[PDB]
Formats: structure tokens, C-alpha cells, sequence
């Protein structure tokens, strides 16, 4: 009765895109990917039980060019954690992170991670989702790209 | 009507009024009791008729090269937009792509999307680098007016004087 | 009886400064900004109840030059989470983070975030405060610049 | 009966090394360094009690050259949080973070931090360990370089 | 045997069989009851005989310049290795160090370790930059074959014609 | 006195002694019982008289270009300072600003603050780039000594020979 989730990227199905793009593809029941009394559905983590949750997210970006430079060298690497609901169709951002980055051709490899976390009042039916820029650069490792939640408190 | 919805007090299920944009719901109707709708607090709002007990926070703040198109009312959320020439790209307002002296705008950049350029098909052209200007088609000297003088490529129109 | 806080930057009143500068301006009761059984006073988050708290902080820095370069291009972007008390006037740093950064004129925009978190024994009357370098570069978004705490345990 | 740990780097004994190197040297009982119902042994944090723990880590890297450049300017700055056991000798990575970095000679000083956190099912006898690249660049401050854990839930 | 272990049911302490690589343990033996060993789930595995009720997740994913040497079986974990010429350095597969036209390979770079170079001692040499080639010793013209013609340094062999 | 404070045991409110710098408080006085003050542990300290049951951890470690001015006693916290020429700027010890051959030090850089430079007002100057040297005023040749020979700007003194 103390719900949690830890979802790890499922690199099988990662989209290309040139804005904030939604990440719908996650494991919920494998390796570190675990879920309890919440539901992962249609790309979002659903809250089943009112309460205060700690939300967090770790996103890794990486590139290794066999030779030459990146096609574009100046990058925005960002993550957005959003809250949505059936009723409040419109998404609202809970947490944001990342960095602009110059991945120059002077080096053939590049790595960067983002971490965010925060305490949030959630009600059943509310849903958490992840968006990132430059999804194709994502590290597909379960220890690298993941997000999660655990209930800490009741409301009252 | 003003628009109603079910509640289901102790006895039956009732037709209660919905709460108007600009308010939240304080008390459900009860037969002899109406829906009690209060105005939203100072920084919150609601677009439409609804039933939530809570209002929405106006958000987020505008970025540097953005301006407040719609101020934050009890009825509307703030709306921020990128100034002329710029679209919102992730965290920043960036200048629309310039379509090279070779190409033309096929999709108007907006405050949310870059201008999409393309190549001028056979029989079209553009003499300039513009973020706004489309591919214009070779002027047909041949018919209306005069005669051809110089074939037009994808970068140049037909040059068409009136002497052979 | 399980205290928490999540305070979001109030960009209304942000100071200029060329060292570690104290951030006294935060919302405590709006949008994601929530507080329970702790008090936010004179710029600091006061603990009212003994216990172990998770403390955390997310700070975003950003700049977009309409043209040209930054006045200074090499930056220290740091956050410091400090513990103070009435009795122990002297502040002590619980957590530190950030990065040196070269925000060159080669790009007209720049973004960087810092995240820190940690588990700490707190007693009533103790106070948490935030300091950062280069405050004028702060992102004013509630999803961007915030810090917080929640009680996890009793002492014993 | 709700176990926790917060271990701060003991800079007394930091290794040199050119891959992922294990950090065995931590304080467990001093300043912010606290431990309860877990044991810190042979370099690893041992779990004594089944449950779900929040794990986290903050690592700071820093260099200040009195003059000239770094010997190598392109760096991988990474942290790895690993789970091991007596029985499952092989380590598995729970969380990973960091950044490639160009610490050029254009500036005589450089600082970078990494933060990671995550929710994990642990059983007694399991052990958490930290590895990092470029250990000699580590910030030795208790507010800078530390990792930790606290029990949130029972298993069931 | 297949290999046994203690359990200690209500009464005594029993000799139960261990679970084979490829399986996890579902039920402890009980005298008249054997060790019940199930196969691992679709992405898990076990190398050796054992007793854990749980299996291991195959991990991690291979990096860009890596290839799957050993695929993930119910019996083995995936094994990823850096392609020829490269060793795993922290997060990436990097080309082995080239040993300068002066020096020679003293420790073969592997998929896990860089090639270690050193200086060619007195009486040795290498004419090339190779990530693979060792220090070869000065060919002794003196004896077998002919005579010396040019002393060899650390970069050059003895040049040894057959005329004084 | 040694200095006392209230406690208020079961019956009354008592005058207990305070604990000296170098100690923490173990037991409150009780009439016939004195304040029991223990020394701080190996890495802790206390500056002043006080009443806390706990001591303070010596902190933080010194940075690269810093030196330990005051070592960590049971009575004092460690004190780290930037070496000559440098002030602590956020995370690092940086060289004091040099005041250009035009300007002068108006605020001595310290181990905590940069040197503040300014412009030499009318009638002052500095011939050098110094992080330490103030604006010196034009030497008045006019009176004491000789005569003027060259007006002095903000970068140059009066050049004052003794021939008209
Ligand atoms: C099109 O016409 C212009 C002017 O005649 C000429 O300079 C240009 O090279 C032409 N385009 C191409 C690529 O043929
Ligand atoms: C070794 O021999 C080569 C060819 O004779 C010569 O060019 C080179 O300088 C020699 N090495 C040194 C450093 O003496
Ligand atoms: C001040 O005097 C020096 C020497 O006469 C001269 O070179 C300099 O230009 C003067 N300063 C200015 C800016 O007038």
C-alpha cells in the first residue's frame, strides 16, 4: 500500500525529433524496472493512489562518431517531467533539466547525463511522462536512462 | 443549459450545475442546494466549464525573446510567444531558417515551428535568401506580353525582352 | 505529522553578485510550491520537527544574448545548500554542486542545470538556505529552480 | 528499524587509475557521515535489512592548475553505483552518470559535479559500491563527494 | 553428484540437489521431495549451480563500437566486446595506442586494455608506428651471414652488407 | 562568573554553569550537581561558552591554492586562506586584479575579496600595473623644491626640473 515505480528505457523504440519529444517506451517489470500499485499505460506512469511522491529521472545522452564530426555540434540536451490528467488534457511541467552542449569534432565521443528529483502531491488518475530533446542520442542502459516515483505520505 | 452533471447525494442522483471558467467548485448541488462556485485565487485560472475543486496555476514564465500574448486571467492561462522571426526550439526562441537564394518557403515558420524550406521544382525559382518568400514560378513571357530572352533556372526567372 | 516543503524561486527579487549569494526569495504556497509543518521565514526554510529529512535542490541557469557575446564567458555555476541555527550563527554547507562553464560567443544561448540531494539529521530550529553563484542567470521557472525537504524518519 | 547511511569521501586514501576505479575510502561516523542498521565494511555499504531503499550519490571533480594546462584535457568524468553480493560475486550497475569534458588550458580551473539517485529493492547481504573515473580529481569535501541510502519500504 | 546442499526442514537437515545453470530454485527438497528447479525467464540467466530463488537480468546493452561476442542465453549473460583495435575505456571503445616509430608493444592491447608501449632497450629497435609490433632485436650480422655496415640505434636495425 | 544559565530541574529553576570552548555538555547541573562538560571528540570543536550537547565538525578541507592558517583545535575550527595575491572566488583561489598602468588600488584585495581598482582623479596618477599600489598625487614641484616641466595626466606625474 506504498506505491512505487522505476522504469527503465526500452531502446527498442526510440523516436527521432527536433523539439521536446515524448518518451513512451519503458520497461516496468525487468532488471531494475519494478512497479507497485501504480500502472504504466500508454507511455505514461499512472498514479492509482493519492499521496505525496518523490519523483525522479536520470537521462543519459551519448555519441561516438566512427570518424569526423556530428552533423550538428551545438545541442540542447534537456529532460522534462510532466503531469497530465484525464480531465486536464493539458500537460504541466513538474521538473526540467539539462544543458546546452558543444559536441565538437575535436573529439569522437561525448557523454552527458541529467538528473532531476522533487516532491509532488499526486491524486489518482494523474500521470507522469517524460520528454527529452535529441532522443536519438539516448543511452539505452537500464542504469543510465530511467525515471521513477515512490509514495512518501498520505494527503493528510 | 448552463450545463449540468450527476452527483448522487445520499438518496438519488442529481442534476447539478457545472462551474464556469474563472471559478472552482466549492459545494456540490443537493436539491434545494445549488453548485457553489468560487472564483479562482490570484494566480490560478480555468478555461472551461468543469467540476474540479481545484484551480490551475498560471505557468510558465515567459522566456527572454518571448512576449506575453495573453495575460493571465482567472479565465485564461498566460500565453507566451516567440517574437517575429523566431520559433520556440526547446528552451529558446531562435530565428527562423533563411531559405537560401536557391530555395523557397513551403511551410511558414510560426512562433512554434521553424520555416521549412525546399527546392524550387522545374519551372520555379527564387532570387533571394528569405525566411518568408515562396518559390515563384517562371514568368511566362512566351505568351502574355513579350518573348523569351534567357531561360530561367531554379535561381533565376525567365528574362523576357520583346525582341526574339 | 510528516513535514515537507517544496519551494520554487520567486524571480521577482533576484540579486546581482559576484560570489556565493544567498537566495531569500521563494514561493511556499503556489503551483508546485507547497509546505507542511515547517516554516519558511526570512529567506530560510525552518525545521519545526526533529527527524531525518531528504533535502534536495534543482537550480537552472540560462542566458540568451540577442547578439554578440556574454560580458564574461567563463563562469562558475554553483549551488550550496546550507544549515544554520539560532545559537550556531555560522552556516555549514550540507551539499554543493555545479560546473565551470565556457559560454562562448559562438552560440547566442546557453543553459545548464544542477541537482543535489542528500539525507540529513535535522532538529527543530535548524534552517536550510540556498546560495548560488551568478544569480542573474537563474531560470525563473517553478519547474526549473527549486529546493525542498521531507521527513523520512524520527531520530530513534 | 528504518536503516540509512550517508558516507562522505575520505580523501586520505584516493587511488590513481585510468578506468573505472573503486572507491573504498569513506567516513561513516563524522560530520554529515552517519549510519544506521547497515554496515560499512571493506569499502562497501552492506544492507542488513530487506527493503526498498533510495540510493543516491553526489560526486565532485575539480582541478586548479597553478599555471599551464592539464596533462590530458579531454576527460570522461563518470560515476557508477554498483550492487554486489556474497554469492553473486559479479557486480551489477544500478546507476550511472557523468559527462565528457574539455578542460582546456584557456582556463586554469575547472569544476564539475554528478548527481544520481534511484529506488531499488535490496536484500540483506547485498552491497553498494561506488566507482568513478579520474579519482585524483575528486573534491575531498564532505558536502561535495558522498553517497547514501535510506529504507523506504518493506518488501511486501 | 549433481551436487547437493543442506536445507533443514522441520525435523532434520537434508541433502538437497542444487539448481543447474539455466534455472532458478522454486522449491527446496524435503525427503520424498526433490529440488524443484524452473528455467529462467526470457531475459535472465544463471552461469552455475546454485540455490537462489531468483535469476539474473542480462546486462548491459552493447555500445556503438562493440559487438555481441556471446548472446544472452538462459545459461550465460550477454558479452559485449570492443572491435579490433579498440579497448573499452570507461564509457567508450577507443583505438589502441600506436607505438611510435621509436618504441615497441610490450603488452598486447586487448578488448579491455590499451596496448602498453615502452622504449627499445640497448640492442633493440622498431622501424614503425604499430599498435601490435614488439621491439625486435638488432639482427646480428656480425656472426650468422655477413658483416656490419651501420650501427643500429633504437629506431634502426644493424645494416649489414658483406663487405667490411 | 564562569557564567551561568537557567535549567529548571523538577522543583525550581537553577543557575548552572555554561560549558567552556573545547567541550560539549554532558549533564545539566542540579543543585549539588554541577554542569558536566566533556571535551569535544577528535575532529570537533567549540569556540565559545555554550550549552549544546553536541560539538561541531571541523570543516571544510582546504583548497589547492589555500593554506591552513589556523589548524583544527578542540577550541577552534580549521581556517583556510588563499595564498598571497589571491582571493577566494566561489570555488577557487584567484589572483587579485591588476590595476592597469592607468588606475590605482582603492580597496586592498584580501584573501576574501578582489582588489578594487578605480580611475585616478584629476591631479593623481599611477605609472604601473599593480594589484597593490594606490593612486599617488601629482608631486607639487611648483612649491617645495623646483619648477614644473611637464604637466601630469592620470598616467604620469608632474615632471619638474628646476629651469622654468
Ligand atoms: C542560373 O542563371 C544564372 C544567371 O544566368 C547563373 O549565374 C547560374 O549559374 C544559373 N544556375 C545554375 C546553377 O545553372
Ligand atoms: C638512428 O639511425 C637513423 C638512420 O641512420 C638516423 O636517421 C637517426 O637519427 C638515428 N637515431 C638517433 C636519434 O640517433
Ligand atoms: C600622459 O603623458 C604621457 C607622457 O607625456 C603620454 O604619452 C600620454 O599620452 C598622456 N596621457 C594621455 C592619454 O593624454
Amino acid at each position: 500500500a506504498q506505491p512505487f515505480a522505476h522504469l527503465t528505457i526500452n531502446a527498442t523504440d526510440i523516436p527521432s525529433g527536433s523539439h521536446k519529444v515524448s518518451l513512451s517506451s519503458w520497461y516496468h517489470d525487468r532488471g531494475w524496472a519494478k512497479i507497485s500499485n501504480m500502472t504504466f499505460s500508454n507511455g505514461k506512469l499512472i498514479v492509482n493512489q493519492d499521496g505525496f511522491y518523490y519523483l525522479y529521472a536520470n537521462i543519459c545522452f551519448r555519441h561516438h562518431e566512427t570518424s569526423g564530426d556530428l552533423a550538428t555540434e551545438y545541442l540542447q540536451l534537456m529532460v522534462y517531467v510532466t503531469k497530465t490528467s484525464i480531465k486536464i488534457p493539458s500537460s504541466h511541467t513538474l521538473m526540467k533539466g539539462g544543458s546546452t552542449k558543444y559536441w565538437s569534432g575535436n573529439s569522437e565521443f561525448h557523454f552527458y547525463s541529467i538528473n532531476v528529483g522533487g516532491f509532488f502531491k499526486l491524486r489518482s488518475g494523474e500521470e507522469i511522462s517524460i520528454e527529452v530533446s535529441n532522443p536519438s542520442l539516448l543511452d539505452p542502459d537500464q542504469d543510465a536512462t530511467y525515471f521513477g516515483a515512490f509514495k512518501v505520505r498520505d494527503i493528510d | 443549459p448552463k450545463y449540468l452533471h450527476y452527483d448522487e447525494e445520499t438518496s438519488h442522483q442529481l442534476l447539478c450545475d457545472k462551474c464556469p471558467p474563472g471559478t472552482y467548485l466549492k459545494q456540490h448541488c443537493t436539491a434545494k442546494w445549488k453548485t457553489v462556485c468560487a472564483p479562482c485565487p490570484d494566480h490560478y485560472y480555468t478555461d472551461s466549464w468543469h467540476t474540479s475543486d481545484e484551480c490551475l496555476y498560471c505557468s510558465p514564465v515567459c522566456k527572454e525573446l518571448q512576449y506575453v500574448k495573453q495575460e493571465c486571467n482567472r479565465t485564461h492561462n498566460r500565453v507566451c510567444e516567440c517574437k517575429e522571426g523566431r520559433y520556440l526550439e526547446i528552451e529558446f526562441c531562435l530565428k527562423h531558417r533563411s531559405c537560401p537564394p536557391g530555395f523557397g518557403v513551403v511551410q511558414a515558420g510560426t512562433p512554434e515551428r521553424n520555416t521549412v524550406c525546399k527546392r524550387c521544382p522545374d519551372g520555379f525559382f527564387s532570387n533571394e535568401t528569405s525566411s518568408k518568400a515562396p518559390c515563384r514560378k517562371h514568368t511566362n513571357c512566351s505568351v502574355f506580353g513579350l518573348l523569351l530572352t534567357q531561360k530561367g533556372n531554379a535561381t533565376h526567372d525567365n528574362i523576357c525582352s520583346h525582341h526574339h
